[PDB]
RNA sequence: CUUUAAUGUUUGAUGUUCUAACGUUGACCCGUAAUCCGGGUUGCGGACAGUGUCUGGUGGGUAGUUUGACUGGGGCGGUCUCCUCCUAAAGAGUAACGGAGGAGCACGAAGGUUGGCUAAUCCUGGUCGGACAUCAGGAGGUUAGUGCAAUGGCAUAAGCCAGCUUGACUGCGAGCGUGACGGCGCGAGCAGGUGCGAAAGCAGGUCAUAGUGAUCCGGUGGUUCUGAAUGGAAGGGCCAUC
RNA sequence: AAUUCCUUGUCGGGUAAGUUCCGACCUGCACGAAUGGCGUAAUGAUGGCCAGGCUGUCUCCACCCGAGACUCAGUGAAAUUGAACUCGCUGUGAAGAUGCAGUGUACCCGCGGCAAGACGGAAAGACCCCGUGAACCUUUACUAUAGCUUGACACUGAACA
RNA sequence: GUUUAUUAAAAACACAGCACUGUGCAAACACGAAAGUGGACGUAUACGGUGUGACGCCUGCCCGGUGCCGGAAGGUUAAU
RNA sequence: AGGACCGAACCGACUAAUGUUGAAAAAUUAGCGGAUGACUUGUGGCUGGGGGUGAAAGGCCAAUCAAACCGGGAGAUAGCU
RNA sequence: UUUUGUAUAAUGGGUCAGCGACUUAUAUUCUGUAGCAAGGUUAACCGAAUAGGGGAGCCGAAGGGAAACCGAGUCUUAACU
RNA sequence: CCAUAGGUUAAUGAGGCGAACCGGGGGAACUGAAACAUCUAAGUACCCCGAGGAAAAGAAAUCAACCGAGAUUCCCCCAG
């Protein structure tokens, strides 16, 4: 049968203009009063996935 | 420890808040602190809250 | 995505976003694919005619991509700058 | 108690040697306290690291009364 | 208003009676040649008992499962993340149930800036005052201090004291370092708007290195986003935060 | 002591000599009163100890009678088996050699016997560990649940305080 | 007397007797979604469960813990 | 008279030797316990698998039992050989 | 065969003959190869049935942003050197 | 008492067998999740009832989106 898409990933990863992947950056979401400025501030925009873990999310996400 | 935390908000009547840490028993009385209101785009003062 | 019980990476990292709706029926139409409706005016029913876009879609926008030769009154559908310049520079027409 | 422990290892010391070139903003050396000084162009950090404020080779020598060791720079 | 009364009023629940539901494994009559069943007559119970739906308690009676790893075999003991020194072979890194110690915080000042200042210890004299307390002088040269381990720093002090304050700002960031990755760290400089200083300037926390926890789920505030016929709203997103 | 670790406790008895037995002592590691205590005639294919009788149990075996063994005739299995031209010693070596090195010994092949070796045969160790294996058992491990209980609405009505 | 048919016959199980406890009869209890059946064509000098185990002499102290029994004033508490 | 005594049949199974590819998938020889009883035996019947039955050994339920046998889910699953 | 390592006295095989283990389907990615090329290709079905019809669709020629929206740009920010 | 239950005769009908397919009533676990309980396996296996050459479904108190379509059934897309 056709392949199914693992939705997990389908719901953190986007695919971009020469086939890699946005993802939002982890460590954002709570205790965050003791993180300094430049730390969040670094982490809020989002960010291209590394080279060594593209493999994982092309398995994930076959129709992207 | 015993060092809990609190907003400081704003005068300017955007809710923008900064959140930082206070110790209650050795210090009571309440915190008032000029701060950057970026929404108003000034420095303005800013009291204390409930986190 | 098994990584030996490690966390993996598809779990580690947030969700972020939601689907739009409205974008699942908007189109977009180069300048090229104006030749190819069949009057040399361009409605969305003459662009389905066409098939150029599909049966379920309400909205377009001709974006500059391709040369166009003719006049081609573009009637109720968005454009760009980059376009309006290039289909009015033909000889054309926009009427919204 | 008994022992078991240590830390993980900082990878602290000279980055770039003297010669070298760099480009502003290159750490030089980190370092726990002030081994090295700042001399011309380069910026003391805030945990004592070392860095280029402008493009050039890496120059090292001592300077001063107590024979401090400064890193300075030959911009090019 | 407080307190209280009979006027009327809607439900309550606590008895006591009743009989008509319901019970009868009381007696007799019939179907019938039958200790079943049903029907009748008559007693005794009687809205109780009992059965359904919902609900609290109990429930190894029964069932499905779980009950970690390292480990000079396993068990018992000990450990499991982070920081410092040594082992480590003069770049980095480098193991052992190798040798030593720490952390799981604190501080609106113990942060910022301008100005000023220089330690421990011992000796001599001096009311109560003694080996030890405030005073004076001399020797001494950081043997001191640095909120807390250790190490590296520190007099231009990063140590100590005063004045004024909130840069313990918001948006960003050339370029470096360090990780398998998730990530973590340094950063001149640009824009907005502050503080100190006459000015050059300095300030995006603390001499540095510990003081921590991914995602999911949910909460609180804000918002030029979304809103399943349309206008709203609910919910979803984005920003802040728990 | 069906209970006592130290322990062959100490003392007495029994033996030439008694870690067992019998009687005591009490220092009960850690007896004890219906998960019964202490006693008890009779009973026991029940445990321990002693004595008489009897004995090839033994000193220490000998001889004899039968059944196999052995030979001949007839019938005719089995476990096992990588291949074999299948000696000893010392050394070596995945660490215990018929097979390697060095050396010694040995004409070719049977039959009766013995069992030291072939890490002989019979079995994918039962001990140990591992598996994010299984089963069954326990409980104040977790989550359920049959059952037993509570109340509310229903079947379920009347009158009078 | 009984017991591990096929390595255990025993000091194990059973036993007469003792004690506690439940059960008022449509009994407790057991087997059955239920009808029903056993208990018993018995009725507390009877029946079920648990422990001890002829007989003789006996059977001491503790109700804090855990069960069970009783008590209802007050607290806490479900559906509704 | 007797869950009395001795002891054949009958029921059992304490000791030894043999046998251990057996004569035999539990026997034989020599001795051994009960033997009017809580005895023994024939024929037929009832109880069914998380169920039965058990003077209780986890014993027995067709040479199988800490959960029978036959078929099915089923080519269960096997980070192991 | 398994191993750091086997003449091993670790595993397996008495011998011979026969049978005995990387398949199939549907998706998806990359390479080779053929066709056509800013286009490429049809599915069910129809049908003189391996032809021809059928372009419903699918992939590509445009991306950015969570999204509205904008578009050779766009997002970030009051604004970007 | 009248009735009613019951009883006797007559006429007509059913019962059982059988490959799969179909509709309904009951309904697992191994397995996957690298453990496991929500979840998966799966409304599958299996048990039971009923019908026919087919069965079931079926003529909108249906969709759609301010334009419109016009009962059910089956195939390809929509779309992993």
């Amino acid at each position: 049968p056709k392949i199914k898409t693992v939705r997990g990933a389908a719901k953190r990863f986007k695919k971009t203009g020469k086939g890699g992947f946005k993802h939002k950056h982890a460590n954002l979401r709570h205790i965050l009063t003791k993180k300094a400025t430049k730390r969040k501030r670094h982490l809020r925009p989002k960010a291209m996935v590394s080279k060594g873990d593209l493999g994982l999310v092309i398995a994930c996400l076959p129709y992207a | 420890g015993i060092r809990e935390k609190i907003k400081l908000v704003s005068s300017a009547g955007t809710g923008h808040f900064y959140t930082t840490t206070k110790n209650k028993r050795t210090k009571p009385e309440k915190l008032e602190l000029k701060k950057f209101d970026p929404v108003v785009r000034q420095h303005v003062i800013y009291k204390e809250a409930k986190i | 995505g098994f990584e030996g019980g490690q966390m993996p990476l598809y779990r580690r990292l947030p969700k972020f976003g939601f689907t739009s709706r409205k974008a699942a029926i908007t189109a977009e139409i180069r300048l090229s694919d104006l030749a190819k409706v069949e009057g040399g005016v361009v409605d969305l029913n003459t662009l389905k005619a066409a098939n150029i876009i599909g049966i379920q879609i309400e909205f377009a926008k001709v974006i500059l991509a391709g040369e166009v030769t003719t006049p081609v009154t573009v009637r109720g559908l968005r454009v760009t700058k980059g376009a309006r310049a290039a289909i009015e520079a033909a000889g054309g027409k926009i009427e919204e | 108690t008994r022992n078991g422990r240590d830390s993980e290892a900082k990878r602290l010391g000279v980055k770039r040697f003297g010669g070298e070139s760099v480009l502003a903003g290159s750490i030089i050396v980190r370092q726990r306290g002030t081994k090295f000084h700042a001399g011309a162009n380069v910026g003391c950090g805030r945990d004592h690291t070392l860095f280029a404020k402008a493009d050039g080779k890496v120059k090292f020598e001592v300077k001063g009364p107590k024979n401090r060791k400064f890193i300075s720079i030959e911009a090019e």
